[PDB]
RNA sequence: ACCCACUCGGCACCUUACGAGAAAUCAAAGUCUUUGGGUUCUGGGGGGAGUAUGGUCGCAAGGCUGAAACUUAAAGGAAUUG
RNA sequence: AUUCGGGUCUUGUAAUUGGAAUGAGUACAAUGUAAAUACCUUAACGAGGAACAAUUGGAGGGCAAGUCUGGUGCCAGCAGCCGCGGUAAUUCCAGCUCCAAUAGCGUAUAUUAAAGUUGUUGCAGUUAAAAAGCUCGUAGUUGAACUUUGGGCCCGGUUGGCCG
């Protein structure tokens, strides 16, 4: 009988069963446990300013070796350290240390056989200037 | 199958099986048609007059084609005391 | 030119069978694609997919081609064929031969009311192949053909106008998808709807009215 | 604390974004009629769609039911005043069969080129937005005016306009002044 | 006691498929997009992990209940060729 | 068309020409307005527009678009996912080109669809994740059949025909 109660006065069993079963969904669990407000470095917001703690030369090997020009940034609101990508920039002449940096999300999945990890953030702004505009030589950078 | 103007609008009214009243369809290469010969008093069969039956590929595969033919024929005057309505 | 080799082919070349409707009515098995050619002049093909396939024959590695090809009137006739050959245009050729062969009718009917020509399907149908199911549902007129690209082409080339689909399974394998869809339209003429209840008198086969003709020499 | 000024979107972006067939269909549609955005097309597709919905929702109900009668007849006569639906097709089942071009063919833009006041369609654009082209006593400067049927037989040039009558434009009297002053000299 | 015919109830086997299935195979794993005979339990990518924490049962070994951060693009099924 | 030429049409052009059009902007006035700003009106100006100069993302696949030149190859197979090489690269960098949506377009987080991957409608559970070792048993869900059917009469409605 397709293994679920099908009776007309059976609602309670049905909906209760559904509630107990929604905890295997992933996002639902994130959403009722307040994982976003308790653990996620961004605290459940689309962006975060942080200050560059240390310029990182991570090296992520397989299948393609990234001379990972990344950063250790510490988020201002959490005092929470994070690693973050700084895109399109060959020399990193744009981002120095002690610099305020607006971060966003970034979806690079890490890989196993070459110990490449998944940073989750990309620099969007440095010192108030857009990484892009600098890179387009459109706007210049106030250096303090 | 008609439209509003009262005119038929199909590709074809298809052949129904005689035992099973189900439709025989175009890709059914196990379906079959049986011509049985109308006979004269002189025991000659006329060249162009048949009692014909249709059989779905289903019934022939299932091995009921025979018994079906029997009943059908017997009821349509061809045989007598071959097929019982009771078993 | 073409020489028939089948007592259905000589019947055709001698113009003793006008339409395919006479093939289909009596389920007479086609084996000579030229039959379909003469009976369906306005048949427009379409290569759905071409795929490099790696053969390994007795330590001799080769590269061949798998082609999925659809054909059809934009009235009521479809055909689908898959073929693997050694050369692309050869594959396509052979594919069209095969799909020519397996041509099927279609019952296309009305949604609710009854004006003009039949536009959609007659009833809900379903084909399954592999893991894939494809379901086809009558739409109202002007609802277009609601299906993914492949299945949409197959239905267009079959003179369907308005039809909702629902698939299921790994629809990413286009050959199973196409096959299944194919089945689902190829079931329409197979669902006994009440307007087909009225008993007909059994027609007498082309094979017997013209039997002296198209008989082997 | 006001009433909140209601408002709504007008169009709808396609579901599959890159679809070589739809792409082309759209382009030829913009071409016949000189549209500038695909958006202009979408807007039509969308109105169309709302009509096809009202249509079906009426269709599923019983004939000779007050609602299907009322809203049916309304939708029908509305579609007829703009001459999207022809005089003979005055029953719901056709308003479903309606397509986009049936709407695209009643634009002021279009009717200006089909009443031959313009040389090409693009010419009709320019001529409309140029405040040249009146419908009766009104000027109209929107390419999407959607001409009702009883307003077809009134469209002409503007009594304000250089072609309609009046004095020549700024360029014209500019060159008139140039030649007259160059000859006086 | 045996033999033949039948009969309920078992027990395995051998065929097939109308049917199901991803396939191996299945008289149910069928009567399922043509989706609803009644009901119980369980699962929701792989790891982290039957781990941590709490509660409970046990003399103990342990059992039952049972996470999260974090990590990862596969892990897996069946079948096919060499 | 026998060949020149008789004309219809549609195109590619040429930073070619010609004369039309017009509001962006500027501005008397008036209108508007509690007073103004603006809109709508309108004298007067106001482009060939070699700049009243349009962008944002892309061009291996998904996914629309490169069979283009040089550089690389010490700042280099490379970062949503998967691809792909190195004298000669459509797959990286720069230019050229092209594509998409366009006064807007990209990106991040959330959320709905996709997702029949929460399944009442509608999943799955032999081997892919998953039938409690097994039975008993309360709540719970679920529960065989049967008790005025059948016949006769009359009344008046709302669609549909053949007549008007
Ligand atoms: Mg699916
Ligand atoms: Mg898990
Ligand atoms: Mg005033
Ligand atoms: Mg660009
Ligand atoms: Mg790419
Ligand atoms: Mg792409
Ligand atoms: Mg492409
Ligand atoms: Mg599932
Ligand atoms: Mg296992
Ligand atoms: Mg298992
Ligand atoms: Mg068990
Ligand atoms: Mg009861």
């Amino acid at each position: 009988g397709k293994g679920k109660p099908r009776g007309l006065n059976s609602a309670r069993k049905l909906r209760v069963h559904r509630r107990n079963n929604r905890w295997a969904e992933n996002n639902y669990k994130k959403r009722l446990l307040g994982t976003a407000f308790k653990s996620s470095p961004f605290g459940g917001s689309s962006h975060a300013k942080g200050i560059v703690l240390e310029k990182l030369g991570i090296e992520s090997k397989q299948p393609n070796s990234a001379i990972r020009k990344c950063v250790r940034v510490q988020l201002i609101k959490n005092g929470k350290k994070v690693t973050a990508f700084v895109p399109n920039d060959g020399c990193l002449n744009f981002v120095d240390e002690n610099d305020e940096v607006l971060l966003a999300g970034f979806g690079r999945k890490g890989k196993a056989k070459g110990d490449i990890p998944g940073v989750r953030f990309k620099v969007v702004k440095v010192s108030g200037v857009s990484l892009l505009a600098l890179w387009k030589e459109k706007k210049e950078k106030p250096r303090s | 199958m008609e439209n509003d103007k009262g005119q038929l609008v199909e590709l074809y009214v298809p052949r129904k099986c005689s035992a099973t009243n189900r439709i025989i369809k175009a890709d059914d290469h196990a379906s079959v048609q049986i011509n049985v010969a109308k006979v004269d008093e002189e025991g000659r069969a006329i060249p162009g007059e048949y009692v014909t039956y249709a059989l779905s590929g289903y019934v022939r595969s299932r091995g009921e084609s025979d018994d079906s033919l029997n009943r059908l024929a017997q009821n349509d005057g061809l045989l007598k005391n071959v097929w019982s309505y009771s078993r | 030119g073409w020489v028939p080799v089948t007592k259905l082919g000589r019947l055709v070349k001698a113009g003793k069978i006008t339409t395919i409707e006479e093939i289909f009515l009596h389920s007479l098995p086609v084996k000579e694609f030229q039959i379909i050619d003469t009976l369906l002049p306005g048949l427009q093909d379409e290569v759905m997919n071409i795929k490099p396939v790696q053969k390994q024959t007795r330590a001799g590695q080769r590269t061949r081609f798998k082609a999925v090809v659809v054909v059809g009137d934009s009235n009521g006739h479809v055909g689908l064929g898959i073929k693997t050959a050694k050369e692309v245009a050869g594959a396509i050729r052979a594919g069209i031969i095969i799909a020519k062969l397996s041509v099927i009718p279609i019952r296309r009917g009305y949604w609710g009311t009854n004006l003009g020509q039949p536009h959609s399907l007659a009833t809900k149908t379903t084909g399954k192949c592999g893991s894939v199911t494809v379901r086809l549902i009558p739409a109202p007129r002007g609802s277009g053909i609601v299906a993914s690209p492949a299945v949409k082409k197959l239905l267009q080339l079959a003179g369907v106008e308005d039809v909702y689909t629902q698939s299921n399974g790994k629809t990413r394998t286009l050959e199973n998808t196409l096959k299944a869809a194919f089945v689902a339209i190829g079931n329409t003429y197979g669902f006994l709807t009440p307007n087909l209840w009225a008993e007909q008198p059994l027609p007498v086969s082309p094979l017997d009215i013209y039997s002296d003709e198209a008989s082997a020499q | 604390p006001r009433a909140p000024r209601t408002y709504s979107k007008t169009y709808s972006t396609p579901k599959r974004p890159y679809e070589s067939s739809r792409l082309d269909a759209e382009l030829k549609l913009a071409g016949e009629f000189g549209l500038k955005n695909k958006k202009e097309i979408y807007r039509i597709s969308f109105q169309l769609s709302k009509i096809r919905r009202a249509a079906r929702d009426l269709l599923t109900r019983d004939e000779k039911d007050p609602k299907r009668l009322f809203e049916g007849n309304a939708l029908i006569r509305r579609l007829v005043r703009v001459g999207v639906l022809s005089e003979d097709k005055k029953k719901l089942d056709y308003v479903l069969a309606l397509k986009v071009e049936d709407f695209l063919e009643r634009r002021l833009q279009t009717q200006v080129y089909k009443l031959g006041l313009a040389k090409s369609v693009h010419h009709a654009r320019v001529l409309i937005t140029q405040r040249h082209i009146a419908v009766g006593k009104q000027i109209v400067n929107i390419p999407s005016f959607m001409v009702r049927l009883d307003s077809e037989k009134h469209i002409d040039f503007a009594p304000t306009s250089p072609f309609g009558g009046a004095r020549p434009g700024r360029v014209a009297r500019r060159n008139a002044a140039r030649k007259a002053e160059a000859s006086g000299e």
